[PDB]
């Protein structure tokens, strides 16, 4: 795939843009709209034809200083009106009803800073954090409940920096400071019956409060991917793409080549590093890659803004060449990327609060 | 002359190797890629059976004039964008806390590229094909490879899974199960006795070390009177062959003697040594005529069953306290001049030999409680309760110097009965209960997160205790460097030797913040053999009054720390 | 390692 | 919508406010007490009787308040607070945690619209009822812990209404005799005199439905045992007589305001002198004498006044409780006098003070007796306030 | 850094008359 | 306390007691406060106490004697009365300051939308 | 501390300060005559020994004195209409707020229909009439607020009566303005039968100064505190906000004033509704459950003198 | 600068922009 | 100033929640036995590859026993045994591994039961 850049706008903040996600909600010939997220600011924008990109809503988190760094999208499945969940700094989850121009949910518990906010592709209302507070929580939109917390005796001993749902919500690979990548199942027999009794809680008819799952073992654990802090996780279907400061995106799989993720017992002591991806001068962390909603490309940036797009869809991805975009007018560090649905537009953002739109072909 | 072909062997098979193995991530990353194409159609086909409203423009509607405004430039020729920028509504932040997990008890915890996956590969390899001169060649050029011999053995041994796996050395499955081979009576309650902790009755004890003194040591067998009684129409007496048996101890028949019900039948007759009607009430598949027969030829095969025991003829009317208090004087000014100090218990036992200055309790300045094997009457040991009241005076022994009041020893104070109530009357046996005071978490004054009592408290009275998870004091000093780094320490000395960490594990009582001036002070008790920390209020305290108690740094350490004194005009 | 930042 | 946005803005704006009150109570009271009940109370009325303990500096006296609850179980309440007899005080300004406790609970079939007790026995209080029915409790027959099984059986229950009412008070001079209003156009009357073989219902004696809407709070008149006032939504002032073998005509009726008249208290210290309020924002007082015409009118509210009652041990002073979240007490010996003009600027002359502590609808208040300027007032927030008034505001 | 107690008191005296 | 000592007013550092009047309700407020300013002129001619009314004549009325008269209509709308005034009042009353206190307090509220809010606005309740 | 910064933080109060001026100024909060550091206002003393046997007396003889005026008729004849078609007249009425609906309850009655030829020339008639009935009964003048008429061909409403019931139409010839809905006009004839210096500080590196003319009145409301002392009071504890310090000046006062950091501005009512989600938040909708709680803010003051030792 | 007429340093920053009543108080700069 | 009562909002420990006053009458949060150190000690025993599952499944029953009741006497054991034949002795006879429950009685080698309680438990299992 072929890409070239068409448009590179520059927030007024001049203040790092953490984040940036499209809006894969949307259908098919309503117009492309995504959102970054930087300082104390959230935008929206959209992009049309030809380059031309939209400065749509911005909301900003006036007091007690909020540095947003996280943006995810979902809808409202009674009413189908978008949502956007931001968080930050102050560990705060705010679901912004972009068409309603208001903050119509806030979610506080985490006892720090939350770096990641993941929405289960199977149920939007369920929404999961990683926060520095060396946990994972699986809140309800629909009612204000917690649905789980995801740490403790056996969670993540450092600050939980990613995690990602599998492409069918059943399980979510968490991972952290503590150059540990862990396992949590949704699809367990607990926390169905979490999901089922956060969705009929109603503290207007009990005197009680949620119960809450906690959950402190989970069902797989490694350190032997990464020898420093693993801040990126996606899951490449069954293999978990994880990244961290050593410069290559590594595809590993839990157990050995025979077992399937299904199967694999919480004691498992043993991963197949079955694949990586060559990079360069990224040796900072919170540099995050994203791949497209298909997974046959895989979007990353450096620490002088050369953009890595890497092709999933070729026989051998491991010795596959790269893409390598840039643009003279870059060089400050690309923080995320974002594709669109079909993958015909990708974008990026950096350090100095500017936005790359690339488009294929 | 050896040397090149045993490295061209070696290549060829190494690239064999990592050709599978190139070939096996082949496979992998294409049936991956079908999961993934199979899995994405059916999410696109969900995401397309549902409408989502597309968002529009922002212009200012509320707030009219006077708002923020929001641009973005452009590099390239498109122009620059100007919105009005809208602030969210203000939400209420909460303090700082980092993961913890509850705790009603203490917790002890104890403190380039190479695989052995490429030993194997070389073992097994080069071991499909005298020998000696492969070895010592791939030991000769490689300088990570050598001990050839190790090789040579290798390769004269199967070199195979040839090991019996995961049955132990000594097979003793469950014996309700069909493979239940006989076994002597240690060896089948080998892992009880190795694992069950007698301090707090937990298998594979939670704040124990597993590396204590087995079950094996000095007991009484006059466990019952041995009184005679007939069993039956089958019994170990009421017959003339069976009377002489018995009198003899103290014909057989071809039953279904199983594995089992024989090694069941040693473990009986190992705790008992005189009834076998017991034995063969307890077990169903024996009858009692051939429970004697089989004890007999037992008898016969080894030994017959000792039964020994002690009487401990000497005592007196004040047997108890008296020397006890002359014993405490004694350690007190030959070593244990000053209580600048405090070691941790660990029971002591010896080859009948007595507690003197070698005891390692008698030198750690410690009184020996029922763990001990010191002795039936050690004069070391803590004789326990002769008080009749509440035991918050300081005229009692048990509290006195900071002990509370064993529920075995203690028994007119009232830590022994009513275990199962709250409503006691002792008063020093709240920590060993768990009688902790209902405590809320909200955001404190002074710091970010302190703890509250719901109901008012007077003075003296208990709050919940410090638990945590028992370190060492070298892990502490680890540990509290990042903590110290951190700025926001949970570690409360215990003793001389550990340390309770409080960050990782712990109860609520762990947010009770610092003040010059408390409302609750800690002390350090000797609860059940172990160390507790539990809180107790100074002074009477209201109802939803935050806690706090003094941390007794040291003044700089104070200062850098906790240094916020919440009062500037207390003179 | 560490340093977010550039 | 614009009116939720305007509502958080008020919120914000009313908050502050109260700060502002907070802030400066100390130079508008010498006593300020406040309380934030469990359950939002709509009732509030001193007991007459007080204790004084020998050696304590404070005194003893009761409330009668009650709890309208969400969905669970409502109770009728007495509460006991503790005030400053001495000019010390009442750790703290007195017990270090004592100065008010609620030890008397009933269980209620419905939420304590008005609870008033009977002056001739104070034990027995009667209370109204979103129901059909009005109940009358002993508090003395009924346990201080209220009974978690759930209905508690009243001293007995009068009916006589169809729906909700709000208006009660009991007859001063006749031992016996009860008034109550509601949501139907009649007023009922009952003789509880001696009610022995009633079977714990008594039914009604006389029914007054000279109103044609909502009829307001009745009160008697205090030193005449057979005429009692009236006030209804109807926007008049009717002020009928027992004993005047009728039940539809009233003695008199004018329009007392321009909108819904929902006061009426009878001047203690005054023969022919009673008080009206009403949602016109406006407080009147008539004269017996003079029914048709009306002498004066208080225009300081801001919404509609809820309840308006007389000052004890004065008789030119009067208090009136709006939605305003302002209770306005009123000096009318200072009727249409001379002012400076920042005098003026703060208000009328017949004002000397506003109650700015409630951030919500004040539902009750009452002033107590054996105390010369305590009033306590109750508002839809959970919060009662036992308050004086600064003593140099008046004398 | 660590949170301290105070420490032990010591044990009775046997019981004499004067 | 009785007669002890109290506790002080500040110390070196206590945790922030958050705030209720956020940055939107600020912005609210100051899109009001220009809004009152440019049609009230309070802070600019009314001495920061006192809101101006211009005065726009709707009807000319001559009597049976020989007087007449002119009707005044104020700019702020329904916050004053319609009034009428002589002849000679013309060039003399064009534009009248008006205190806030003195202004009619069934009308005042129409000044700005947050002067005084009945706050449930629907009641459940009477 | 950059200079934006500076603004920022002292209009954050100067703008509730300021909105509280105009809504405590026409919602009253307290009496400041009645606040103790104010006994300046309300210099009328509460001497009284006053009796409620005369306040009839008093009324009847007030309303006798101003017991003037108590009178109670006319044809449509309309007319042409000055202008640089056909026209009708309704007499609209006002009447009280209710509980049902938040407006005033306004009705118009028909009374007939007119032709108006548009733009009259001079002395080519061969001004109109109104229409007048027994419309204002003081029976219906209780229920209505006022009275008054409407004019349409573009619309003109006249006001017959004040809110006091008082008449305040006359006998003569009117010429009302025409509304878009000089110029267009209705023309028709009808009878019927110390110095103190104010310095603005900010992390002691931005700093204002200000002196205020109109001094001793507060610059945040405007109220007026006739003594210096009474003035520091006000500020300090209705401008909490700000922290005050008084410094003696020459001819006057200086107050340097500066953002008070420590200001509980915290929300005062139940705890647990700052927590709620947007829109159940402040819901006023009913009862809510709280943990009680009881405040002794005030139980006997000392009531000291007017120091002015009390700042320094 | 430290003159005001009234308030006029006060009413400076409340209507800072939207051409509101500070055209009269540029005094204030 | 003064104060009585809770002056504050209260939160939950484990989920930093908000406390609603219903929440505080009947319930501390806090239980002896948390639900983590339960599956911990399930974890700690199937770690170990010496005992046998009947071993296994003993040790598991009886520290679930003794967690929930907390046991701290060495006097309590008599009880707790017949306690533990109580509630648990249905699922010894599910599992059908009665034999190594009576091995775990004979304990009696730490002198913490009497052999008439062994007879006693093994005779109520039954
Ligand atoms: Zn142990
Ligand atoms: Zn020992
Ligand atoms: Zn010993
Ligand atoms: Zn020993
Ligand atoms: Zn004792
Ligand atoms: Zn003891
Ligand atoms: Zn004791």
């Amino acid at each position: 795939y072929s890409f070239k850049c068409v448009n590179s706008l520059k927030e007024d903040h001049n203040q790092p843009l953490f984040g940036v996600q499209f809006n894969w909600h949307s259908k098919e010939g309503d117009p492309l709209v995504f959102a970054t997220v930087g300082s104390n600011r959230v935008t929206l924008y959209e992009c049309h034809s030809q380059g031309e990109i939209r400065l749509l809503q911005s909301y900003v988190d006036a007091d007690a200083d909020e540095n947003f760094y996280t943006c995810a999208w979902t809808y409202d499945s009674n009413t189908s009106h978008p949502l956007l969940a931001v968080a930050g700094s102050r560990g705060i989850i705010r679901i912004i009803n972009p068409i309603t121009m208001q903050c119509i949910k806030h979610y506080v518990g985490h006892g720090n800073a939350i770096n990641e906010l993941k929405f289960h592709p199977r149920d939007p209302n369920l929404l999961l954090s990683v926060s520095k507070d060396h946990a994972l929580r699986l809140w309800n939109i629909q009612t204000d409940t917690l649905v789980a917390i995801f740490g403790g005796v056996e969670g993540h001993r450092d600050e939980v920096l990613s995690a990602d749902y599998d492409l069918l919500g059943e399980k979510i690979m968490s991972c952290g400071m503590d150059h540990s990548l862990k396992l949590w199942r949704i699809n367990s027999k607990r926390m169905m019956n979490a999901i089922k009794e956060s969705y009929d809680y109603n503290p207007n008819k009990t005197n009680r409060p949620f119960i809450s799952q906690k959950i402190h073992f989970p069902d797989f654990s490694t350190r032997d991917i990464h020898r420093n802090y693993v801040d990126c996780v996606r899951w490449l279907g069954d293999l978990i793409l994880s990244k961290s400061c050593e410069n290559a995106i590594v595809c590993w799989k839990p157990g050995k080549m025979e077992d399937d993720i299904d199967k694999i017992k919480p004691s498992e002591s043993n991963v197949t590093i079955l694949g990586r991806f060559d990079y360069s001068q990224c040796d900072i962390w919170y540099m995050r890659f994203s791949m497209d909603f298909w997974q046959k490309m895989l979007a990353l940036g450096n620490q002088v803004g050369k953009l890595y797009v890497w092709d999933l869809e070729v026989e051998d991805p491991h010795k596959a060449k790269c893409t390598t975009l840039t643009h003279h007018k870059c060089g400050a560090a690309i923080r995320q990327t974002s594709f669109s649905r079909d993958s015909s537009i990708l974008i990026a953002v950096c350090d100095d609060a500017s936005i790359w739109r690339w488009d294929r072909l | 002359c050896w040397r090149k072909r045993v490295k061209s062997e070696y290549m060829r098979l190494r690239q064999l190797k990592r050709f599978r193995r190139a070939d096996e991530v082949k496979s992998m990353f294409s049936s991956n890629r079908q999961k993934i194409l199979e899995r994405t159609e059916i999410l696109n086909q969900e995401w397309k059976q549902r409408r989502i409203q597309p968002v529009h423009i922002l212009t200012s509607v509320s707030s009219l004039r006077g708002t923020r405004e929001c641009s973005v430039t452009s590099d390239l020729d498109f122009p620059t964008q100007v919105i009005p920028l809208k602030t969210l509504n203000a939400v209420a932040s909460v303090p700082i806390m980092y993961s913890w997990s509850p705790l009603q008890q203490n917790f002890m915890v104890e403190d380039g590229f190479i695989n052995d996956e490429i030993f194997v590969e070389l073992v097994n390899a080069l071991g499909q094909y005298p020998s000696d001169k492969i070895f010592e060649a791939i030991s000769s050029m490689f300088p990570d490879k050598g001990t050839a011999e190790e090789l040579k053995e290798k390769y004269k041994e199967l070199t195979e899974q040839q090991l019996p796996g995961a049955l132990p050395p000594e097979c003793t499955p469950n014996i309700d199960g069909p493979n239940a081979k006989s076994v002597q009576r240690e060896q089948s309650l080998h892992s009880f006795h190795t694992l069950f902790c007698r301090r707090c009755f937990k298998y594979d004890c939670f704040l124990h070390p597993f590396h204590a003194t087995p079950n094996t040591y000095k007991r009484k067998n006059t466990e019952t009177a041995l009184d005679n009684k007939p069993c039956g129409p089958q019994c170990y007496q009421h017959l003339e062959g069976a009377k002489e048996f018995a009198a003899a101890l103290t014909p057989p028949e071809n039953v279904e003697w199983s594995g089992a019900e024989a090694s069941m039948f040693r473990v009986l007759i190992g705790t008992y040594y005189d009834n076998f009607c017991a034995i063969a009430r307890l077990i169903g598949t024996k009858t009692c005529r051939q429970v004697y027969e089989f004890r007999v030829k037992e008898s016969s095969i080894i030994a017959p069953a000792p039964a020994e025991d002690v009487d401990t003829p000497p005592r007196k009317k004040k047997r108890k306290h008296r020397l006890w208090a002359a014993h405490c004087r004694k350690i007190q000014l030959k070593k244990d001049g000053s209580s600048n100090h405090v070691y941790n218990y660990q029971p002591c036992d010896h080859p009948r030999q007595p507690c003197d200055s070698s005891c390692p309790c008698v030198i750690a300045q410690n009184f020996c409680e029922k763990f001990c094997q010191c002795s039936s009457e050690c004069q070391n040991r803590f004789p326990g309760c002769r008080c009749k009241a509440q035991c918050n005076t300081k005229q009692c022994p048990c509290y006195l110097a900071v002990r509370e009041c064993d529920p075995d020893l203690c028994l007119t104070c009232g830590a022994a009965d009513h275990w199962d109530s709250k409503n006691v009357s002792c008063k020093n046996c709240s920590i060993q209960r768990g009688s902790k005071k209902h405590l809320l978490l909200a955001p404190s004054d002074v710091a970010g997160w302190g703890i509250f009592i719901k109901d008012p408290v007077q003075k003296n009275e208990f709050i919940s205790e410090y638990c945590g998870e028992i370190i060492s004091q070298d892990e502490a000093d680890r540990r509290g460097k990042v903590y110290d780094k951190y700025m926001c320490s949970f570690l409360f000395n215990l003793n001389n030797d550990f340390v309770v960490d409080a960050t990782r594990k712990g109860n609520k009582i762990r947010f009770a913040n610092h003040s010059v001036n408390p409302n609750c002070y800690a002390k350090v008790m000797m609860v059940n053999g172990d160390h507790r920390i539990g809180i107790f209020a100074k002074r009477a305290i209201q109802t939803g009054e935050e806690l706090f108690f003094d941390y007794r740094y040291s003044q700089a350490d104070a200062l850098k720390y906790v240094g916020i004194e919440r009062e500037m005009e207390i003179p | 390692a560490r340093t977010k930042q550039t | 919508k614009e009116a939720a946005f305007d509502d958080a803005v008020e919120e914000r704006v009313i908050n502050e406010e109260y700060k502002i009150w907070k802030k400066n109570t100390p130079f508008l009271y010498d006593l300020v007490m406040t309380h934030a009940l469990e359950w939002p109370s709509l009732t509030a009325q001193w007991l007459p009787d007080v204790t004084r303990p020998e050696g304590k500096d404070f005194s003893i006296h009761r409330l009668v308040l009650g709890t309208h609850t969400s969905d669970e179980q409502n109770h009728l309440v007495i509460a006991s607070v503790q005030l400053p007899n001495d000019d010390a005080q009442f750790g703290g300004f007195g017990s270090v945690s004592g100065k008010i406790e609620i030890e008397i609970k009933i269980n209620h079939e419905g939420e304590v619209n008005r609870a008033r007790y009977m002056p001739q026995n104070p034990c027995i209080i009667a209370t109204k009822t979103p129901s059909s029915d009005v109940l009358v409790f002993d508090y003395t027959k009924h346990p201080s812990k209220p009974d978690p099984s759930g209905e508690c059986n009243p001293d007995l229950r009068l009916r006589g209404h169809q729906k909700e009412g709000y208006g009660l008070s009991w007859n001063p001079n006749l031992s016996g005799h009860l008034l109550s209003a509601s949501d139907d156009h009649t007023i009922c009357l009952w003789d509880i005199s001696a009610v022995p073989k009633e079977g714990k219902v008594v039914d009604a004696k006389t029914i007054f439905t000279g109103h044609t809407a909502v009829v307001e709070d009745v009160s008697w008149h205090l030193l005449h045992e057979s005429l009692f006032g009236s006030v209804a939504d109807d926007q008049k002032l009717m002020i009928w007589d027992t004993r005047s073998n009728n039940t539809s005509k009233p003695s008199h009726s004018v329009d007392a305001h321009t909108a819904e008249v929902n006061c009426l208290s009878f001047n203690p210290y005054s023969e022919f002198i009673l008080a009206t309020g009403s949602a016109d924002k406006t407080v009147a007082l008539w004269d017996l004498r003079n029914l048709k015409l009306k002498l004066h009118s208080f225009e300081s509210h801001k919404d509609e006044i809820f309840q308006v009652q007389w000052s004890p041990h004065n008789e030119t002073i009067l208090a009136s409780s709006g939605t305003d979240r302002r209770l306005n007490v009123w000096d009318l010996s200072k009727i249409g006098e001379e002012q400076s003009p920042e005098d003026a600027e703060d208000g009328p002359p017949e004002l000397l003070f506003i109650h700015g502590g409630h951030t919500a609808k004040i539902s009750d208040f009452s002033w107590n007796p054996n105390e010369p300027w305590v009033i306590c007032s109750v508002s839809e927030d959970n919060i009662m306030q036992v308050w004086q008034m600064a003593e140099n505001i008046y004398n | 850094a660590r949170k301290s107690a105070p420490a032990t008191g010591g044990v009775k005296k046997p019981h004499r008359y004067r | 306390n009785k007669r002890r000592k109290l506790k002080n007013k500040r110390r070196r550092s206590l945790p922030r007691p958050h705030d209720f009047f956020d940055a939107q309700t600020l912005d609210a407020i100051r899109h009001r406060a220009i809004c009152f300013n440019l049609s009230a002129h309070i802070e600019s001619l009314g001495k920061g106490h006192s809101v101006v009314f211009h005065s726009t004549v709707i009807a000319k009325r001559k009597e049976d004697s020989g007087k007449i008269k002119l009707l005044l209509h104020w700019m702020p709308e329904d916050i004053l009365p319609d009034v009428w005034v002589n002849e000679s009042e013309r060039h003399q009353l064009k534009t009248k300051v008006v205190h806030l206190s003195k202004l009619p307090k069934d009308t005042a509220l129409l000044l700005d939308p947050n002067i005084y809010r009945t706050m449930p606005q629907k009641r459940l309740k009477r | 501390a950059d200079h934006e910064l500076f603004l920022q933080a002292f209009e954050k109060p100067t703008q509730i300060y300021r909105f509280l001026r105009t809504r405590n100024l026409i919602a009253p909060i307290f009496l400041h005559r009645t606040l103790t550091y104010m006994s300046h206002r309300n210099s009328r003393t509460n001497i009284k020994r006053k009796t409620f046997k005369v306040d009839d007396m008093l009324s009847k003889v007030e309303k006798m004195k101003g017991e003037q005026e108590s009178h109670s008729h006319l044809q449509l004849t309309f007319t042409g209409f000055f202008h640089k078609v056909t026209l009708e007249v309704l007499l609209v009425k006002v009447c009280h707020k209710k509980r049902k609906d938040v407006s005033c309850p306004i009705r118009q009655v028909p009374t007939g229909k007119k032709q108006v030829p548009l733009n009259p020339d001079l002395n080519q008639t061969k001004p109109s009439l109104a229409v007048s009935s027994n419309e204002f009964e003081p029976s219906n003048s209780h229920m209505v607020k006022s009275y008054s008429l409407l004019f349409r061909v573009f619309v003109a409403q006249m006001t017959v009566f004040d809110k006091n019931r008082r008449l305040q139409l006359l006998d003569g010839e009117y010429e009302v303005a025409m509304q878009e809905m000089q110029g267009p006009t209705l023309q028709f004839t009808l009878r019927w039968t110390l110095r103190i210096f104010y310095q603005f500080l900010y992390n002691n590196n931005t700093r204002q100064q200000t002196e205020a003319r109109d001094d001793l009145h507060c610059p945040w409301c405007t109220l007026n505190c006739r003594k210096l002392y009474s003035l520091l009071k006000h500020l300090k504890l209705c401008h909490s906000r700000f922290i005050f310090n008084y410094v003696y000046h020459p001819k006057g006062a200086r107050i340097d004033v500066s953002i008070n950091e420590c200001y509980d501005g915290s929300y005062a009512g139940n705890p647990q509704d700052i927590h709620r989600q947007p829109g159940f938040a402040f819901s006023r909708n009913g009862p809510v459950k709280r943990t009680p709680i009881t405040h002794i803010l005030v139980c006997r003051p000392k009531r000291t003198k007017a120091s002015m030792s009390e700042f320094l | 600068p430290p003159p005001a007429t009234q308030i006029s340093d006060l009413s400076k920053r409340k209507p800072k922009t939207e051409d509101f009543l500070t055209f009269l108080c540029l005094r204030g700069s």
